[PDB]
């Protein structure tokens, strides 16, 4: 309720400010007179998406550190980060990060 | 009455706002651009008057034509002027822009930038000193201060 | 009195970003052996008001053929996100006390790119579309390392609550525990807001400017809270507010300093910078900060 | 031996970021298996009571189960205090 | 000189002074002179609801001491 | 008479390599540039107060 | 089964029908697939949270990640098709036929 | 009752799906999908899944639909089913999700292998030739 009211107020303030900005200079009369598709941009977007997925996997780490299974949790976290590094290394070596 | 008092004070406020922040885009055609950059230098510091350095064409109030306008260049200058939002002002700097100057009798030079766009202030000199261009900018500010739009709207 | 609190959070931020333009101009001028605006207002103070009034009275250049819907939508989203990102910040008491404040900040920052995408798309220009694509790629590339560094740092805090960051830094600052992550975070925040040396790119223009400057101030405040932990005594929070504001101001002036000091990168140069220097070190330090509390038996409390 | 040292010296030049990253990652992997404080961290995690300790029904055959928290029977946290 | 930059900065600081300070004062005004209660984990919420029920005025911040034990 | 502007050879001993790596990983020259700009901030500007002050001229 | 589950299932069905309509613009096919995934995630999260099945809270995340991977795959394929024809029109895919 | 706020959110979810399933001008379909995703995240957040809702809002919207829009721009009855008891001194969804590294080792292994294979697959497919 508080957060929804805050977001509503933010949006309303922005909308009112934009409307007055667009309509204050509209009341006064005036004169009033392709293909390329670079692939590397798509590749960097896809790499960002995959790294974002691995970040999503890494996110529960702060709570993962209180489990009484510290060896297993540490091993799995290090394995996930090692796999992230391996993905980065494979993309690096196969000329995936060039321009 | 209060009806004209309100529009007079609104005119004063709007004129102060418009002249207190003039954002120029400069056509650095020739040697007068050098004196423009010297007017932007630390000694004269155009920015201290609210006149920013090298604004974008879509957000510029005043156009400074500093150099010789050739026949090959006139359409580009006219297009850039047309792209500018209103209210818009033009300052003609130097003899070349004012009337052709040293190249007046030439086959490839426009005899004055006022054949293409209307001009508000003419700054004379070959080139005008940075102080001269600053004086022209302040004269344009005074000209803006003199103007009255809400009053014209009210009495019409 | 919640609406009063929301307004007292929103309006002062807008005033601060209005006068940050003046501060930047004066700082750059004095670092350039000149002055900034000193004619409008006693000390150039009335310059932002004149700028705003002139901008709001100038004819707006609608493309006359582009999508009007997105042309209006982009500034709304930009400014709404810029104002929304301020609510979880504890100074020292947050307006909205979220459990996962950090994740909400990250989500809003990720949302901030739709404004760039839509503005570039609705520019109806191929060159502006290319520029928008480059900007979006840079944004996403750097928020990757932002998120990774953020989780690595928060591993020492115990949760995603920003209020707990004050308790974590009661005795020492977080800058000492991890300065390399702090340097990388600072550079990533520079690249996030499109500030030099990463600045490769009427009314709506002013509103976009307000959104960017609010994002800059917010990012510097987030850095101050995350890495420079002020001391908060519960019986006088004004001391913490003073300290936090001073640190945020110092960081923003450091942003201006950096802008005035360096040339700018190329696109491929900053792409390579990130993907070949920050990401490997970020991963290595993430592994190190996962291992360290377990190795030293210093795991933060909350779970 | 000599080849490894030469390669490391050449890598520390013109590639310092990768050398630092690999060193940090290797240390992060190796050190936990050699640290003697990790068992202390596991014990600290084991000593945090999140749930209510449900009492056991006494049947006269539990000498090691305390009848009261202040009684000496049961686990002690003197080591945690000394840490 | 350089101190001519100080005024604007000062103004900016004053603006950044307003939000946080305001929040604090409001949290004092709407909570009976104390900090707003932090309620995570659903146990603190249970404590707040119990306080609201036992207050007698439907306000959690109205604390009841030993004088209410009779 | 001619001069060479960029004809230097870095020393390849361990100390110099470590110094270059420290410069890379700690951004020493960047702080040097920052410090020079900071020093430039704390000196008097060269701006005159036109139109109340005028630039020097000659007969 | 309350109305919220019905609404999410109906949203999934609408997204499936939109995917099967295939007016044009294979990008729209991918969008409909991902709307189907979003509905699946939403109602699976509702079911798991309602029943307080703690160990199952990991299932949505996993699903999300895997589905997003597929999107990347699909996106790549889309790009390839465009690189042959210049557009992602569905009717350009008629070289192979029954 | 707030006129069945959960029902209202689900209804807006349905209208968003109807709007984007018509597939008009895929940019507009992406807009409808963004609105629907925001509404669904709101549903999850209001239900009590703060972490999963924020995961929607962050991962889905900020990365995945962003990549979708980027690629596109390149081209041409409630409240009754709720529980009664409390959670304790933690949030149950956070504990269950964190159990992925202790309980769900197999899931971590298979998901990581799938993600690395997906990186390799994307690179090979995009290699061209
Ligand atoms: C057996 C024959 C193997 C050869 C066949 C190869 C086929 C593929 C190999 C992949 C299968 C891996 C099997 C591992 C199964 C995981 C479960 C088992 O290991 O026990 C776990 C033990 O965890 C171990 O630490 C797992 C470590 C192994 C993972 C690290 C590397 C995995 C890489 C394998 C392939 C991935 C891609 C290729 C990389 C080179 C559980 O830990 P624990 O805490 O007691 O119990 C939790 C339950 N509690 C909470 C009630 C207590
Ligand atoms: C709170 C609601 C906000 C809604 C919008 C309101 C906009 C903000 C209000 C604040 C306006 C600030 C005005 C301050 C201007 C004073 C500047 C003054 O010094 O100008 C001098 C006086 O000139 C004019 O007389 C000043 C006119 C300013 C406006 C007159 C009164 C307008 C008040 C009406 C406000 C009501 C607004 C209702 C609709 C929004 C001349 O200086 P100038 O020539 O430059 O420079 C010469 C340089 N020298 C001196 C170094 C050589
Ligand atoms: C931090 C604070 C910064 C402030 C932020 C911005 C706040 C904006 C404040 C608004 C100040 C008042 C603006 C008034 C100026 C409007 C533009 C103008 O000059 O109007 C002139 C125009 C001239 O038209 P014509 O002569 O017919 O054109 C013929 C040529 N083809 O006259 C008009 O149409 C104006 C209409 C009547 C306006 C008078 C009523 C009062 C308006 C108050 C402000 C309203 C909006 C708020
Ligand atoms: C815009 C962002 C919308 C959601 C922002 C809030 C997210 C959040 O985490 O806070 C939820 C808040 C606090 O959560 P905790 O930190 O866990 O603390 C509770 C324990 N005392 O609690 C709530 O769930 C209340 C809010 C839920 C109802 C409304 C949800 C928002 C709905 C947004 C719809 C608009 C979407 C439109 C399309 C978006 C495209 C940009
Ligand atoms: C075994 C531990 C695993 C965990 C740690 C890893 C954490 C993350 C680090 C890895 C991230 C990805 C790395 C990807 C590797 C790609 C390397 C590469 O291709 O770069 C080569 C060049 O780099 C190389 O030569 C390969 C790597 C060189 C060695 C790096 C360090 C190796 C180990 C050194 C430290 C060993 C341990 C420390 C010893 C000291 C005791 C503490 C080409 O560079 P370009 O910029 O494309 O071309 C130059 C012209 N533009
Ligand atoms: C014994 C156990 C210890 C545990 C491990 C600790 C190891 C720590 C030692 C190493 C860590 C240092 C890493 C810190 C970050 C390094 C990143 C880096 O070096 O990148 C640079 C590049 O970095 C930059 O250039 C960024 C500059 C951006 C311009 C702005 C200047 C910023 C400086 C102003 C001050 C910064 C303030 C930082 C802290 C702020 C905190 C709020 C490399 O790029 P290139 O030189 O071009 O070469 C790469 C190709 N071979
Ligand atoms: S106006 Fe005079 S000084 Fe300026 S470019 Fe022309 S000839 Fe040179």
């Amino acid at each position: 309720m508080n957060i929804m009211l805050t977001l509503l107020t933010n949006v309303t303030l922005a909308s009112l400010l934009v409307l007055i900005a667009f309509w204050l200079p509209q009341l006064n009369a005036y004169s009033e007179k392709r293909l390329p598709f670079s692939m590397k941009f798509f590749l960097v977007a896809i790499t960002f998406l995959l790294f974002d997925l691995e970040i999503a996997l890494l996110l529960p780490l702060p709570w993962a550190s209180q489990t009484n299974n510290l060896k297993t949790m540490l091993t799995m976290a290090l394995f996930l980060l090692i796999l992230l590094a391996a993905s980065l290394a494979y993309e690096w070596t196969q000329k995936g990060l060039e321009w | 009455s209060r009806g004209e008092y309100v529009v007079a004070k609104l005119d004063d406020l709007v004129n102060w706002a418009r002249r207190s922040s003039l954002w120029p885009m400069t056509f650095g055609l020739a040697c007068c651009a050098v004196e423009m950059m010297h007017m932007a230098a630390p000694r004269y510091d155009m920015d201290r008057f609210g006149v920013v350095f090298r604004a974008s064409p879509r957000q510029s109030d005043v156009m400074i034509v500093a150099g010789t306008l050739t026949n090959k260049m006139a359409p580009a200058l006219r297009k850039v002027y047309d792209q500018m939002p209103e209210p818009r002002y033009v300052v003609s700097m130097g003899s070349c822009a004012n009337g052709g100057g040293y190249y007046h009798y030439s086959y490839s030079v426009v005899r004055g930038c006022d054949r293409i766009v209307p001009v508000d202030i003419y700054v004379p000199g070959c080139p005008p000193t940075a102080e001269a261009l600053l004086y022209g900018i302040l004269q344009l500010q005074r000209k803006i201060k003199r103007e009255k739009r809400l009053r014209i709207w009210y009495r019409r | 009195m919640f609406m009063i609190n929301i307004l007292s959070l929103i309006i002062p931020i807008l005033l601060a970003v209005a006068f940050l333009t003046l501060v930047e101009r004066k700082v750059l001028g004095y670092m350039q052996l000149r002055k900034g605006p000193n004619v409008v207002g006693p000390y150039g103070l009335l310059q932002p008001i004149a700028d705003a009034l002139k901008l709001f009275t100038k004819e707006p250049l609608r493309p006359a053929t582009s999508s009007i819907s997105m042309f209006i939508i982009a500034p709304i989203l930009a400014l709404s996100l810029a104002l929304t990102m301020w609510v979880p910040l504890p100074m020292p008491y947050p307006l909205i006390n979220m459990n996962l404040g950090v994740l909400f900040m990250l989500a809003m920052s990720s949302l901030a790119v739709y404004s760039i995408l839509w503005s570039g798309w609705a520019s109806n220009s191929k060159y502006a579309l290319i520029g928008a694509l480059r900007a979006v790629a840079q944004t996403i590339s750097y928020e990757v390392t932002l998120a990774i560094i953020l989780l690595s740092v928060l591993l020492m805090n115990g949760s995603y609550t920003l209020s707990t960051l004050i308790t974590t830094q009661e005795h020492i600052w977080m800058i000492f525990t991890s300065w390399p992550l702090a340097m990388m975070w600072f550079i990533s925040t520079l690249a996030e807001t499109n500030r030099a040396p990463f600045d490769l790119t009427a009314g709506p223009f002013a509103m976009f400017f307000m959104a960017e400057y609010a994002n800059i101030i917010m990012m510097n405040a987030f850095t101050a809270i995350l890495f420079l932990g002020a001391s908060h005594d519960p019986h006088t929070p004004e001391l913490y507010t003073i300290n936090f504001v001073l640190k945020t101001l110092a960081l923003t002036i450091t942003f201006l300093w950096i802008r005035a000091s360096y040339p700018r990168f190329r696109y491929d140069q900053l792409m390579h910078l990130l993907w070949k220097s920050f990401l490997p070190l970020t991963l290595a330090l993430c592994m190190w900060h996962i291992s360290l509390p377990i190795m030293t038996a210093s795991i933060p409390p909350q779970s | 031996a000599g080849r490894i040292a030469s390669f490391l010296k050449n890598a520390w030049a013109k590639e310092p970021v990768l050398v630092a990253s690999f060193a940090i990652g290797g240390l992060a992997i190796i050190l936990p298996s050699l640290s003697p404080y990790t068992n202390y961290a596991i014990r600290i995690n084991r000593a945090t009571p999140y749930n209510y300790p449900v009492p056991l029904r006494d049947d006269g055959n539990m000498p090691d189960v305390p009848s009261h928290p202040q009684d000496p029977q049961g686990p002690s946290l003197e080591w945690l205090k000394n840490l | 000189m350089w101190f001519e930059i100080l005024p604007g900065i000062a103004v900016m600081a004053a603006c950044l002074f307003i939000p946080g300070m305001a929040t604090a004062h409001i949290h004092k005004f709407t909570n009976g002179g104390k900090e707003k209660r932090v309620a995570h984990f659903s146990y603190q919420w249970n404590l707040m609801e119990r306080d609201r029920r036992i207050s007698g005025v439907n306000r959690y911040h109205v604390t009841k001491g030993l004088e209410n034990i009779d | 008479t001619y001069k060479f502007v960029n004809m230097r050879e870095p020393s390849m001993d361990m100390k110099s390599v470590t110094d270059r790596a420290a410069q890379t990983l700690l951004w020493t020259e960047l702080v040097r540039g920052l410090g020079m700009t900071l020093s430039y901030l704390f000196r008097e500007p060269a701006t005159i107060n036109y139109p109340f002050e005028k630039g020097p001229l000659s007969p | 089964m309350p109305l919220v589950y019905m609404n999410i299932i109906m949203a999934f069905a609408i997204a499936l029908a939109g995917l099967l309509m295939y007016r044009s613009h294979l990008m729209s096919s991918l969008l409909c697939l991902e709307g189907m995934m979003l509905s699946l995630f939403i109602m699976s999260t509702l079911i798991i949270l309602n029943t307080h099945f703690t160990l199952a809270n990991m299932m949505p995340i996993i699903l999300l990640v895997f589905a997003a991977c597929e999107a990347a795959l699909g996106l790549s394929l889309l790009v390839m098709v465009s690189n042959t024809y210049g557009t992602d029109y569905v009717q350009n895919l008629n070289l192979l036929q029954c | 009752m707030t006129m069945y706020i959960a029902f209202i959110l689900s209804t807006i979810f349905v209208i968003g799906f109807v709007g984007f399933s018509s597939k008009p001008s895929p940019i507009y379909g992406g807009l409808g999908l963004i609105v629907s995703g925001g509404v669904g995240c709101g549903i999850v957040l209001n239900f009590g899944g703060s972490f999963l809702g924020l995961m929607v809002f962050l991962i889905y919207l900020g990365g995945m639909l962003v990549v979708f829009g980027y690629t596109t721009a390149m081209a041409t009855g409630d409240w009754v089913i709720y529980d009664t008891g409390d959670s304790g001194f933690f949030s149950e969804e956070a504990m269950g999700i964190a159990a992925l590294y202790s309980y769900g080792t197999w899931l971590v292994i298979v998901t990581g292998w799938s993600l690395l294979i997906g990186v390799v697959v994307i690179m090979e497919i995009t290699r061209g030739n």
